[PDB]
């Protein structure tokens, strides 16, 4: 199963 | 494999990026790593085409970091 996305980078 | 400091990955998922800034790709395609921006994401590109964006590290299996 596709991992979950994360937050993009800040 | 031409540029010594490029890394390489192959896409474990697909991802369907939100946006223009990510990279969307299939599992199975071959990725080249251009940078690792921070502890969640990389940059990279796809040989031959003009596909280039950011990704999650957890959507690739890395063969070669970037440097």
């Amino acid at each position: 199963v596709p991992p979950p996305v994360p937050p993009p980078p800040s | 494999g031409i540029d010594p400091f490029t890394g390489e990955a192959i896409a474990k998922f697909n991802f369907n990026g939100d946006t223009q800034v990510e990279m969307s790709f299939r599992k199975g395609e071959r990725i080249t790593l251009l940078r690792q921006v921070d502890e969640n994401w990389y940059e990279g590109r796809i040989p031959g085409t003009s596909r280039q964006g950011i990704f999650p590290i957890t959507y690739v299996d890395v063969i070669k970091r970037p440097l």
